[PDB]
RNA sequence: GCGAAGAACCUUACCAGGUCUUGACAUCCUUUGACCACUCUGGAGACAGAGCUUUCCCGGGACAAAGUGACAGGUGGUGCAUGGUUGUCGUCAGCUCGUGUCGUGAGAUGUUGGGUUAAGUCCCGCAACGAGCGCAACCCUUGAUUUUAGUUGCCAGCAUUUAGUUGGGCACUCUAAAGUGACUGCCGGUGCAAGCCGGAGGAAGGUGGGGAUGACGUCAAAUCAUCAUGCCCCUUAUGACCUGGGCUACACACGUGCUACAAUGGAUGGUACAAAGGGUCGCGAAGCCGCGAGGUGGAGCCAAUCCCAUAAAACCAUUCUCAGUUCGGAUUGUAGGCUGCAACUCGCCUACAUGAAGCCGGAAUCGCUAGUAAUCGUGGAUCAGCAUGCCACGGUGAAUACGU
């Protein structure tokens, strides 16, 4: 804050599937603190996945997070200009951040039936640059390109 | 045969008396078993501080209660008005079975 | 036949390890009974996870005190320390992975005034 | 629109004595634009000495004007009070555009 | 800002409470005559200059410690005012009572006194600024660490009231191993009330 | 005694209203009970209740009883803002 | 109308539902302790004095 | 959501009607000395009229009355006449003094300069040398552990039971007294010192986490209504008693909260895991009755023994199918329960029915740095009854801090 950098929270690997960001994920979905139903209804998506596609769920996962992931992301601020949005690199942990963030908030509204599903279909369309996220990081790289001057 | 049960608002005078009950026993000869320290009872006054106004500013005080525990299995007359006619320091709560 | 004992929050566990198969039971009830939910059975095991020891021990516990996650902490440290307790050569690895360590974090004081433990009531500027 | 919440300590509330503080206050509209919808809120006292003392607060946006002003006369401590508050507005006003 | 009673916060720590008895079921009985017999007592020995007073109750029995720094005048010819006060006691508590005397020595190390003592001072016309500073003097060359007094009110007979404080010595006050002794007194004037309040630091 | 021990009824009131059982009908029964409950025995008489600052009066017609007499003499003046 | 209060309040009313309670030192008829049979000022002031046994201060 | 830790009557201080005058409350003089109680009649009640006693107690006392007087009596006024108590700046780090010295004088140094830290904390330098109130430490609680102590507490190794139950044991948790333990102590680098960074051992590492603690003083800040007091005012009333009403009004405006706007959900059935508290004019179990709020009953208990009190979220099954609905519950009609002498203005709860606004809320604005925010329950003070408020307790339990 004021004083200097402070360290974060590592996030213990989950069981079944053993990687980092699915806890990271379930810790996202999570609303009032109820783990179990976050943790529910990724186990469902992740196992639907691979009912529907046939493939490894997290290998879907990835090369839908991979799609996601924003580099470049537009700051109001000083230097360059008083607040004129200047395009700065973001740093490698926001990344999942920004990810996570966009894959849950645009998940809650596709709208068809039990969540259950919205979070699947919704990294299917990742896998493949489609859908509402991956849309939204074209646009702010777009927006980011935009101001080519004032970094 | 007899259970012996010590009450007061402060440990360091209790358990003075509470020992001086166990020596004055097993002096005459008595089978009696050490203090055994109950659970203490503390409850809590939350008072407002001012006089008028400022229900944000408050105080709090605390009353406290510990508690001991004697037994003797096999006793003897002597042990049992040696223990009467002892008298304690006012402080305490003495209840003789 | 080796003791050992786990706290966390507010739930206390008296563990001990028998030499034998590894059938896990809580409180006369079998490990998968009293702890139903899949993922809450792992946090048991990396104490025997650390070290290559799954099946070397069967565990015979008594919990009490705090929610279903609170003892699964503590029946942890529990076996954690046991496992100490039969073998005294265990302790870099498990000391080295942070496994020995008790939790120090407690439910915190409410406060007068305040409508939590540090939430504060709302206020206008407007 | 204002809302005016008037209290008068040790002195009653009489009609006229609204009604200036209304117009009175009511002449700081001219400074915006957009009428605002703060409340404006006037505590009115008099001593002993037939001095008297009025305090005016008004929450605006993204100000706050404060201003307590005691005198011989209660008109002319509103008066008084009126230049406080519209000093309080240049001051913010000239601040906000200077930081442009 | 506001300080905590000096004699409050020591309380179970380091000094002692009065009332030395256990009792529950008929524990405001027991609190509501300990305060009458108390009001009873103060009323009456005003010029016997009583600091503290123990109530110890046993048994359907009272057992009252009165401390005095002129203990002579207490007692009676040769326990007259002693017997006349039990017997009182007796009437006024329906029950037992027994009374002990214990003298002070060194009366300049109890706050109260040297309170009353100003309080006498200034109601009989005496300048604030010399009664502070006399009993400061007293209870200095007694032997005392540190001492502090203030008095508050219609200083001198003024229109606005003031308050005028003097302190020598050291009295740290936000020390639990203290030992310190507060006391407050009023002094009723014709220009209307004042307030002393004096503390002392001693030693060990 | 909104319970199934019984109705309430202040026995200074029902002794007035049962010692009016005559046929002369003309003696309007003053009351401060406001409280009482209103019997079957009531039917035909007329009686004043106080409201606070004066008895108004109420005739107790048939499909009245059962409710309280308080019910019938408001204790507010309102008109209008 | 203060001290006939303590009168009546001390005498028997005409039903046990009118029965209520006062502060025993000053005659406050709001936030009275029945452990104490005191207000809350008459117990502030005086528990600083110690006067109550086994009451103090809490901290924890 | 401030005095109010709880207004149906009382509280109650306000209003209407009916009443009293050394009085509802105290010292004080005369005498009868127990008046008091209690029963009935009249009244809304205060109060009147009768009857029964008055054994006062041991000249003293307790109380009373009768007239009797000096006198009481005010929640009446001014918190700008006051004592006491409290908020705020702010747990921010400052506020001063004695001797010395400089300046004609108000004033100045010490308290400024360098690093350093949460801190006029520490050291260095210096026309200053020291000291005082604050900072820090001493106090309570949580996190580890040794000794004594084993009941009403625990049950590994021993047999039994509806099961820690029964006999049996204090081994393990547990309760609570006395100790140990954390002190930049050690190691590596830096600096010259204070100190800074890194590492080791440890349950805990840099005041470990949280409380209590609130300097000189500012706002003539708040309280004459908790209490006390100066001066003024009323004294057949501005004092005192009784019944009924009022503080609960309602075209509107502002502040703090609770419940929702649904599928991470609604409804039905099964089932598991707590901490802290209260209880003898008190808590109140089993059993039976009632769809239900509750009724009958009386076990145990002055409590580590008995009760409040088989926690709810959570977990496993079934169903509903994106609707103003099997969401939401307001509002209203009928019938009941409990407390209380009494439930209309004006209590809480239950059963059937009715079924409102509401589909994530403009400008603006608030809270929070880890067991925190969020969410779900539990206990207590006030209290015959009444909390979505206040004070405490645990269960699940996150995101982010690049930077000034
Ligand atoms: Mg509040
Ligand atoms: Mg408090
Ligand atoms: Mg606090
Ligand atoms: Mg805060
Ligand atoms: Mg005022
Ligand atoms: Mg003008
Ligand atoms: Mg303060
Ligand atoms: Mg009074
Ligand atoms: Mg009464
Ligand atoms: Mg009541
Ligand atoms: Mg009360
Ligand atoms: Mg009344
Ligand atoms: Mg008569
Ligand atoms: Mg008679
Ligand atoms: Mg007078
Ligand atoms: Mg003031
Ligand atoms: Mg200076
Ligand atoms: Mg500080
Ligand atoms: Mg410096
Ligand atoms: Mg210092
Ligand atoms: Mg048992
Ligand atoms: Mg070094
Ligand atoms: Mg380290
Ligand atoms: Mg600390
Ligand atoms: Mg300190
Ligand atoms: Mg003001
Ligand atoms: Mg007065
Ligand atoms: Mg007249
Ligand atoms: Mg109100
Ligand atoms: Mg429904
Ligand atoms: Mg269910
Ligand atoms: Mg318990
Ligand atoms: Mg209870
Ligand atoms: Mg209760
Ligand atoms: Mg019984
Ligand atoms: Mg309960
Ligand atoms: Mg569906
Ligand atoms: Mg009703
Ligand atoms: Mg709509
Ligand atoms: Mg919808
Ligand atoms: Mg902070
Ligand atoms: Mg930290
Ligand atoms: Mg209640
Ligand atoms: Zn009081």
């Amino acid at each position: 804050p004021r004083k200097g950098p402070v360290a974060k929270r590592d996030v213990l690997p989950d069981p079944i599937y053993n990687s980092k960001l699915v806890t990271r994920l379930i810790n996202k979905m999570m609303v009032d603190g109820k783990r179990g139903k976050s943790q529910a209804i990724l186990y469902s998506a992740f196992d639907i996945i691979a009912q529907e596609t046939g493939k490894d769920p997290m290998e879907v996962f990835e090369q839908a997070m991979k799609n996601i992931m924003p580099l470049l992301e537009v700051k109001a601020r000083r230097v360059g200009g008083a607040n004129y949005q200047v395009p700065i690199e973001v740093r490698a942990d926001r990344r999942s951040t920004l990810g996570l963030r966009w894959l849950v908030n645009y998940a809650r509204l596709r709208g068809e039936k039990t969540m259950e599903v919205r979070v699947a279909r919704e990294i299917m369309d990742a896998a493949n640059n489609t859908g509402a996220s991956v849309k939204k990081r074209e646009d702010t790289h777009k927006m980011a390109d935009a101001n080519r001057a004032f970094a | 045969k007899i259970r012996i049960r010590l009450k007061a608002y402060d440990h360091r005078i209790l358990d003075q008396s509470a020992e001086k009950i166990v020596e004055t026993a097993k002096r005459s000869g008595a089978s009696v078993s050490g203090p055994i320290p109950l659970p203490t009872e503390k409850s809590i006054y939350t008072v407002l501080r001012a006089v008028h106004k400022y229900k944000d500013s408050r105080e709090q005080f605390e009353m406290r209660t510990h508690k001991r525990l004697i037994d003797i299995v096999n006793p003897t007359p002597q042990t049992v008005d040696s223990l009467m006619r002892l008298d304690l320091p006012s402080g305490v709560d003495i209840e003789i079975k | 036949q080796y003791y050992g004992t786990g706290r966390r929050k507010s739930s206390v566990a008296r563990v001990r390890l028998v030499p034998g198969d590894g059938k896990i039971v809580i409180n006369n009830r079998d490990w998968e009974d009293y702890i139903p939910f899949a993922a809450l059975r792992e946090v048991i095991k990396q104490p025997l996870v650390a070290t290559e020891t799954l099946g070397n021990y069967d565990v015979l516990v008594n919990v009490h005190g705090g929610g279903y996650t609170g003892q699964a902490g503590a029946i942890r440290h529990g076996v954690a320390r046991a496992l100490l307790q039969v073998a005294p050569e265990y302790r870099p690895a498990l000391k080295s992975a942070g496994l020995l360590t008790r939790d120090p974090r407690m439910k915190e004081r409410k406060k007068y005034g305040l409508k939590g433990a540090r939430r504060a009531p709302q206020f206008s500027k407007r | 629109m204002l809302k005016y919440n008037i209290r008068g300590e040790n002195i009653e509330v009489t009609e006229p004595i609204r009604d200036y503080v209304e117009k009175k206050i009511d002449k700081l509209e001219r400074y915006f634009t957009e009428t605002p919808d703060a409340n404006v809120h006037v505590n009115l006292k008099v001593y002993s000495d037939k001095n008297a003392k009025v305090e005016v607060t008004i929450p605006l946006p993204n100000l706050v004007l404060r201003a307590e002003e005691t005198s011989g006369d209660l008109y002319a401590s509103i008066d008084l009070i009126v230049d406080k508050l519209e000093r309080q507005i240049r001051k913010h006003k000239t601040k906000v555009n200077r930081k442009f | 800002g506001q300080k905590v009673h000096p004699i409050g916060m020591r309380i179970g720590v380091i000094r002692d409470w009065d009332s030395k008895w256990y009792a529950e079921k008929d524990y405001a009985d027991f609190l509501h005559e300990d305060l009458r017999i108390r009001d009873y007592v103060a009323k009456r020995l005003s010029d016997a200059s009583v600091s503290r007073v123990e109530i110890e109750r046993a048994a359907n029995r009272v057992n009252i410690t009165i401390h005095t720094a002129k203990p002579g005048m207490v007692i009676g010819k040769g326990g007259s005012e002693v017997e006349a006060l039990r017997k009182n006691l007796n009437e006024l508590t329906q029950k037992r009572v027994h009374i002990n005397i214990v003298e002070i020595k060194r009366a300049d190390l109890d706050a109260k006194l040297v309170a009353e003592n100003i309080a006498r001072q200034l109601e009989g016309r005496v300048s604030f600024r010399r009664a502070q500073k006399q009993a400061i003097q007293r209870t200095m060359r007694a032997g005392a660490k540190g001492i502090k007094t203030q008095v508050s009110g219609r200083l001198g007979g003024a229109d606005i009231a003031r308050a005028e404080h003097y302190s020598e010595g050291t009295v740290p006050l936000h020390t639990l191993r203290a030992d310190i002794d507060y006391a407050w007194e009023e002094a009723d004037t014709t220009y209307g009330k004042l307030g002393v309040k004096v503390w002392i630091y001693r030693g060990e | 005694r909104s319970l199934k021990k019984g109705p309430f009824v202040d026995d200074h009131l029902m002794k007035k209203v049962e010692a009016a059982a005559e046929s002369e009908k003309k003696q309007v029964i003053k009351t401060w009970s406001r409280r009482s409950t209103i019997f079957p025995t009531f039917v035909g008489q007329t009686i004043a209740v106080y409201d606070g600052r004066k008895h108004v009066p109420v005739y107790v017609q048939e499909d009245m009883v059962g409710h309280k007499l308080g019910e019938f003499a408001p204790t507010r003046t309102y008109r209008g803002h | 109308a203060k001290k006939s209060m303590i009168a009546k309040q001390k005498r028997t009313p005409k039903y046990a539902v009118q029965a209520y309670t006062r502060c025993e030192r000053c005659g406050r008829p709001h936030s009275v302790i029945r452990k104490f049979k005191l207000c809350r000022i008459c117990f502030r002031e005086l528990a600083y004095k110690g006067q109550i046994p086994g009451v103090k201060k809490a901290s924890w």
